[PDB]
């Protein structure tokens, strides 16, 4: 019964102020406090603050001077605000119940990204091998936001495919895919990859060829 | 400015005892708590008050706190026990809750396999932009932890580099590392190399314009 859910945006810029509402149900806020914790990509869990059952608050030192927590006990809502944002504010945000010293019930979590990036369609580039089976590739370079679909010969190449995770620097994302094909087939039969980026309304085919 | 020290990784074959250790100044004065976290999910309270279980949690978790070390035991580890684990505590000195640095406990359930590296050169199409992106693709390795290094004419190359975190494919893990640079700062060099380290094995792939 006792549940906590987070709501709010997932894309902000280094100006805006963040606003997350943690919604409680099963229990009443009048007799329970609620923590906020965040977690940067592949990094530790950091406690930000708490608003107790009494309405008293308490924040972390490194966050202070730019973090606010409040609530609304009728709607069972708990609120969080981070002004003065930057890239390194980008993280998964959790709300969690206070129960003595430990955190017994957590929210599912809400991802938030801070980025001054605009919707950029990718540059797809081919990847032929540099001089018993061959592997080719597609470089989806410089796009925002996620995701980007990558296919091969419009679904005719299902086996041998490998899509790697996207990486990010100077705002835009980068991502690559590959296809191991029987040595005989390529290049007697052509291999194209089909990249899609619904955010930029972009579909782009690219034939991979010897060099 | 209280901080809890936690060893980053802990490998262990299926059915073996995993021990994760949490350190502090006077850690036995205050209670310690442990949360389990599986990639992309909220933490779950596995242990609390040093050595106590909440209802629902398996009996193969067990904790203790003596000296200055808290410790979370996983006896007879399983595939579903693999996760990031975090210790936690309170401190009065400055009213705040403090989390441990985290221990990524990996539960090994198959032979450790070597990676297959493929290093692609820049594309003509890209080079007309006056840019150069090398693509070092790493495949079919286990467990999921690699270390990539780039090197030009035998002088370690750091700047302009970025690497994806590992990611599971069918039965084994995969990752790429990119080296971004100008079109001519590629044509100038004699030879480029991506060094992919895994276990006690290095795999190298060369690329010379």
């Amino acid at each position: 019964q006792v549940q906590l859910k987070e709501s709010g945006p997932g894309l902000l810029q280094p100006s805006q102020t963040l606003s997350l509402t943690c919604t409680v149900s099963g229990i009443s806020l009048s007799d329970y406090g609620v923590h906020w914790v965040r977690q940067a990509p592949g990094k530790g869990l950091e406690w930000m603050g708490i608003i107790g059952h009494a309405g008293g608050t308490d924040y972390n030192s490194n966050l202070k001077s730019r973090v606010s927590i409040s609530r609304d006990t009728s709607k069972s809502q708990v609120f969080l605000k981070l002004n003065s944002l930057q890239q390194e504010d980008t993280a998964m945000y959790f709300c969690a119940r206070h129960f003595y010293t430990y955190f017994d019930v957590w929210g599912q979590g809400i991802q938030v990204t801070v980025s001054s990036a605009t919707t950029t369609a990718p540059s797809v580039y081919p990847l032929a091998p540099a001089c018993n089976t061959v592997t080719l590739g597609c470089l989806v370079k410089g796009y925002f936001p996620e995701p980007v679909t990558v296919s091969w010969n419009s679904g005719a190449l299902t086996s041998g495919v490998h899509t790697f995770p996207s990486v990010l620097h100077s705002g835009l994302y980068s991502l690559s895919s590959s296809v191991t094909v029987p040595s005989s087939t390529w290049p007697s039969q052509t291999v194209t990859c089909n990249v899609a980026h619904p955010a930029s309304s972009t579909k782009v085919d690219k034939k991979i060829v010897p060099g | 400015s209280y901080t809890l020290t936690q060893p980053p990784l802990v490998s262990v074959a299926l059915g073996q005892k995993a021990t994760i250790t949490c350190s502090g100044d006077k850690l036995s004065d205050v209670y310690v708590h442990w949360y389990q976290q599986k990639a992309g999910q909220a933490p779950v309270l596995v242990i609390y008050e040093d050595n106590r279980r909440p209802s629902g949690i398996p009996d193969h978790f067990s904790g203790s706190n003596s000296g200055n070390m808290a410790t979370l035991t996983i006896s007879k580890a399983q595939a579903g026990d693999e996760a990031d684990y975090y210790c936690q505590s309170w401190d009065g000195t400055n009213s705040a809750w403090v989390f441990g640095s985290g221990t990524k406990v990996t539960v090994l359930g198959q032979p450790n396999a070597a990676p297959s590296v493929t290093l692609f050169p820049p594309s003509s199409e890209e080079l007309k932009t006056n840019q150069a992106t090398l693509v070092c693709m790493i495949n079919g390795f286990y467990p999921a932890d690699v270390a990539v290094t780039w090197e030009a004419d035998g002088t370690p190359i750091t700047q302009g580099v970025k690497t994806t975190q590992p990611s599971k494919s069918d039965s084994k893990y995969m990752a790429t590392s990119y080296l971004t640079m100008t079109a001519d700062a590629w044509k100038s060099r004699n030879t480029f190399i991506c060094k992919v380290t895994h276990g006690g094995n290095t795999v190298e792939k060369s690329l010379s314009p």
